RNA sequence: UUUCACUCAUUUCGUUAAAUGUUAA
RNA sequence: AAGGUUCCUAAACAACAUUACUUGGAUUAGGGUGAAUCGAUCCUAAAUUACAGAUGGAAAUCCUUAAGAAAAGGAUUGAAAGGGAAUAAGAUUAAUAGUUCUUAAUCAAGAGAAAUGGUAACAUAUCAUGAACUUUAAAAUGGAGUGUGAAAAUCUACGGAAGAGUUCUCUUUUCUUCUUAACAAAAGUAAAUUCCACUGAAAUGAAUCAAUCAGAGAAGUGGAAUUUAUUGGCUUUGUAAGAAAUUCAAUGAAUUGUGGUAUUUUUGCAGUCUUCAUAAAAAUUAAAGGGAAUCUUUUGCUCGUACUAAUAACCGCAACAGGUCUCCAAGAAGCAAAAUCUUUAGUUAAAUAGAAUAACGCAGGUAAGGGAAGUCGGCAACAUAGCUCUGUAAGUUAGCAAGAAAGAGUAGCUCUGGUGAUUAUCGAAUCAGAACUUUAAAGGUUAGGGGAAUCCGACUGUUUAAUAAAAACAUAGCAUUCUGAUAAAUCUAAAAGGUUCAUUACAGAAUGUGAUUUCUGCCCAGUGCUCUG
RNA sequence: GAUUCACGCAGUGUUAACGUGCAAAUUACUUGUCAUAUUUGAGUAUAGGGGCGAAAGACUCAUCGAACUAUCUAGUAGCUGG
């Protein structure tokens, strides 16, 4: 697995044609966006809602989406 | 204390059959394999460890970079810089001497 | 310390007084330090048997089994010079 | 310690099974069967074994086609 | 009786050379143009420690005088070489110690080593450890030269036999007293199997011809024909002499 | 031994075949000698040897 | 028959069978 | 390794496990072993075996690259402990799991006039061309001892959360849980070593437990590199809390800090010591000198994989007190992996029991007074036994004897002082000393009897497996004999055959004596050996 | 190739136990020894007038002052038994 530091690149993941699946998870302080491509899982650790949304609305919708909580599913 | 076992068929402490105790969740401790210590390379005539060059198995060289494996110099990851200047001088100066020695002296 | 036994105290009691006086000489001039000839060093010290290494001067050198230069060894040199002076002169 | 304590590490097979004559006969470090008489090319046979022949010898198997040649 | 331990010997089962760890074959090169007519120049890379033998082995590389490369050699060690020295040999080379020179052009009175018997067959004489042999005289007459072996015996050989100046590395190796049983059980660690020696008085009358009786004695004298049969030559042979010497 | 060859490994396949009695229905045979398989053995009993 | 001189069988060797011998330069 | 179905389950108990058995490693019938990543397969070591050639009456033997129109250079085999491309955590089965499942990775083979920076050591998500040929390095190198970095275990400091135990006597109490993989990332921050630049050291300095180093250049300051069980050593991060552990409720909920100038283990590093010991090769990989030429995706075959590994699965006729190679390793106490007791795990059965408590036994003990008077002989048993301090002879190869011999102290409780770190706070077991008390203190366990002489062997070592462990053998030291290598010794029927010999007189081969000190007397007739006669 | 303890190992003594044994050589205590001439696994080499032996005629599959196995062989017996 690879972490992503800042929102540029994720956005470029997210627009590249490279994608899989995506899963969110939250957790008690932060969000984890995993990316699941075809070779890596990558992460971007948010801690800012508003950013997270615009994320949220970044992921194309052809793909699946897996949100994560205190209970797995 | 949790006491392991080897997870290979192997049985016996040879140096290939190293192993690692690490901890594992849970409190249980599981066996890693460790690999051997292994040797750098060495200058071609003072036989001195060269530098930049890490001490790896034969084979993880060609994994890793091009410029990872060599020193970007004259006879890099062959001779010292030491090594080098010595070879530099003999050629210039034996050459020069040649020239007023002999060859029109 | 010791009052004449110097070195070969390490052998304790069991080997004949004339056999660890004979291995005493050998030993301590096995042991020593000897005049390096390229850079006049107190710096040579035997590795094995007949090879001499000069430690902060980065030669090998052949020698005698316990010290640098042997008695014949020496003369041979000596010799050899005369020898050859004389052929490269008439 | 010649007797019973002597046979405790005995654990390391001599003989294997022989590919000629599918006995347990075929010493390992002299690469050699001690009963058919491996790699020499003729059978391992001996006047002074005169059971031995009796017991692996034309006629003791199947015969699978000499048995025609013969009734023909 | 048995057959005696002199006689297990020649079989060669566990009495073969323990001969593993060795460097290899030393001698000079094999003989050319350039050694005949000319001098090829040596550099003494290293000089290293041979096991089952007493005197360093240096290990030479010489050019290629003919093709491309390097001709790894494998001397046996001159007294005062050291690493780095170049060393020439050919029938042009200077008298220096280390260089390789035919018989007939060492001066009488040079002392040489590691000679050869017969040109070209890469050294047989004064390879042990501090050993060396003297040129006697010259004879322009047939072409041979008089040289003095390290045992004392005069020997004859062709005025083209190479040789190397100097003194083989490592002398005075055998004063040092040996002082226990364990020192002499390493020094046999890289030679054959000889070293713990039953004596013939201890063994029994199979074993041995000195097998004896209700006394550890002989009974018959030790000094034998140099014809007794393998197994009856047991002791001094052909002895000219017996007793401490005077 | 927990390594071995896949020919010997075979042949120890059909030891374990072998091991087997007479089955009921040919002890029914009229004129049936045949009750028991004397060449039976049990591996604490007696070594197959190979 | 002895003593010689040679090599040509023969022996013992060495190499990548890598300038041997004689002229020539 | 060896065994070979003994593994798991069900039915069943005629036989077997010296009684019995509803039990079983026993009977009957089913089920069970999943790999691109672990091994074999690949490479070579000691060694082994072919065609042709040589030898032999023959069978067959020799040779292993030398003899060959064979093989750029030399053929086959030889390691489940040597070398080696690449996988981990959790879960799952009556039984298989680095092999299955979920998740997450890695490796190999494929498919879609040619670069910068740094003074330098050297550095740059593939970048940034690099053929023949040649060289260098790695794979790939003994052992001892000291110091030290890091991880784990144990112990402990502060702060807690959940559960459990004790509780009429107390105990803010005692115990349990508080975890994290392969592979990668680079907030923060280490120890050691080697190099580079500036400068040039004497009033000589720098440094270690020890060493060791310097005008072929120290110390100082600023840098570069490598190593530290994967990336880059440790904390931290992704994986990853969604897992797992401990609780609670009836599937759903809670928590999962920070440290230590402590001990052990593991793994590296640094120098020191030691050898008449110098402590493997190849497959395979990279680099250099030279200048010839102009991210996605597919596939990963064959074989082993069950179980025991032993006071019941192996070898001894067997469920035999014999024998058989390894890995992991808690607390007390102590110098100690010792004896003794306990926690996690395992087991209470391992060739039958009950009653009575005779003789004679086997094993373990004690004993008044005397103390070897017993006996071939102090055989057996008794006795000494740790640590500290004082003290220690003759003899001697001057090293030893020596733990010589001999004497004193030692418990519990309450205190006092010495030995540091950091800059007032914190921390270590170690030593010394003082009052008081008692049953006067190493002793539960562990734990030398000592002295005066004589003989033999110098010593450490080895030895008649199964009646002899020794004064016997070996040993170092001393001495003698032969041999210049086409030799000496010596195996073979023979041999471009073989061993010492990958050797060369400081060597090879054959013998006697047995460390050191002192000394080895006279005899060459007899028998050997020899002569340059 | 110093002195000792331990894991181990051997076999000095009791001439203890047992001696139709746990065992065709073992058990208990005592004793010694317990890393460099050390201990040990696998592979490999050496074969019967041969090997191997720090030497006891020791070891060479419970067999060694000449192994095991088969043929000559129903070897011969002035000797014993029937």
């Amino acid at each position: 697995p690879k972490q992503v530091q800042e929102f540029k690149q994720i956005l470029k993941l997210l627009k590249s044609g490279s994608i899989r699946a995506v899963r969110v998870k939250t957790n008690g302080e932060n969000t984890k966006f995993k990316v699941r491509c075809a070779k890596y899982l990558y992460t971007y650790i948010c801690a800012d809602k508003a950013k997270a949304e615009e994320l949220k609305k970044a992921i194309p919708k052809d793909i699946h989406v897996v949100e994560i909580a205190k209970k797995a599913p | 204390a949790v006491r392991v076992t080897y997870v290979r068929k192997h049985s016996y402490n040879t140096k290939s059959n190293g192993i690692r105790i690490v901890k594992t969740a849970g409190g249980n401790m599981t066996v890693q394999h460790r690999q051997k210590i292994s040797n750098g390379v060495r200058c071609g005539d003072c036989g001195c460890v060269l530098a930049g060059i890490r001490h790896i198995r034969p084979h993880q060289y060609g994994w890793l970079g091009k410029s990872k494996r060599t020193v970007t110099r004259a006879y890099g990851g062959v001779k010292c810089h030491k090594c080098v200047q010595k070879k530099i001088l003999r050629a210039f100066l034996i050459n020069e001497h040649n020239l007023i020695k002999l060859a029109a002296a | 310390r010791t009052k004449k036994v110097g070195i070969v105290g390490k052998y304790g009691t069991r080997y004949g007084a004339s056999l660890r006086k004979v291995i005493k000489k050998i030993e301590i001039a096995q042991h020593s330090k000897y005049v390096c000839p390229f850079c006049c060093k107190e710096a040579v010290r035997r590795t094995a048997c007949g090879i001499w290494e000069c430690k902060g001067c980065g030669k090998q050198i052949a020698g005698g089994a316990y010290t640098l230069s042997t008695i014949s060894g020496a003369t041979v040199r000596s010799t050899v010079r005369r020898l050859r002076d004389a052929k490269n002169s008439q | 310690t010649k007797g019973t304590s002597c046979r405790g590490t005995r654990h390391n097979k001599t003989h294997i099974l022989c590919k000629r004559c599918g006995k347990r006969s075929w010493h390992l470090q002299k690469q050699r069967c001690a009963s058919c008489g491996y790699p020499d090319a003729k059978m391992r046979q001996y006047a002074w074994g005169y059971k031995a022949l009796r017991r692996r010898t034309q006629g003791t198997g199947r015969m699978r086609h000499l048995k025609i040649a013969l009734k023909r | 009786g048995r057959r005696t331990l002199s006689q297990r010997k020649g079989r060669g089962s566990i009495f073969k050379s323990r001969s593993h760890h060795k460097l290899g074959v030393a001698q000079h090169r094999a003989i050319d143009f350039f050694e005949r007519h000319s001098t090829v120049r040596g550099l003494v890379k290293s000089i290293e420690h041979d096991p089952g033998r007493g005197a360093p082995l240096a290990r030479v590389v010489f050019r290629n005088p003919r093709q491309y490369g390097l001709d790894k050699e494998l001397f046996i060690c001159a007294e005062g070489l050291y690493s780095g020295q170049y060393i020439y040999c050919g029938s042009k080379a200077s008298l220096h110690i280390g260089n390789v020179l035919p018989i007939g052009q060492c001066p009488e009175g040079t002392v040489v080593c590691n000679v050869e018997s017969k040109p070209g067959d890469r050294g047989i004489i004064a390879r042990a450890s501090g050993n060396y042999a003297t040129v006697i005289s010259h004879n322009a007459d047939n072409e041979t030269t008089r040289i003095r072996l390290p045992s004392g015996a005069k020997k004859t050989l062709k005025s083209n036999c190479r040789a190397m100046v100097g003194i083989i590395a490592g002398g005075g190796r055998t004063e040092k007293p040996i002082l226990k049983a364990g020192v002499a059980y390493r020094m046999y660690k890289a030679k054959r199997t000889t070293w713990p020696r039953v004596r013939g008085v201890a063994m029994n009358p199979v074993d041995h011809p000195h097998g004896g009786g209700n006394h550890q004695h002989v009974g018959h004298p030790t000094t034998l024909k140099r014809s007794s049969p393998p197994g009856q030559k047991a002791g001094k042979v052909a002895a000219r002499r017996t007793g401490l010497i005077r | 031994t927990g390594h071995k060859g896949f020919s010997y490994k075979l042949k120890l396949g059909k030891k374990i075949h072998q091991n087997r009695g007479v089955p009921q229905w040919f002890r029914m045979k009229t004129g049936n000698t045949i009750n028991y398989n004397f060449k039976r053995r049990h591996w604490n009993r007696r070594k197959m040897g190979m």
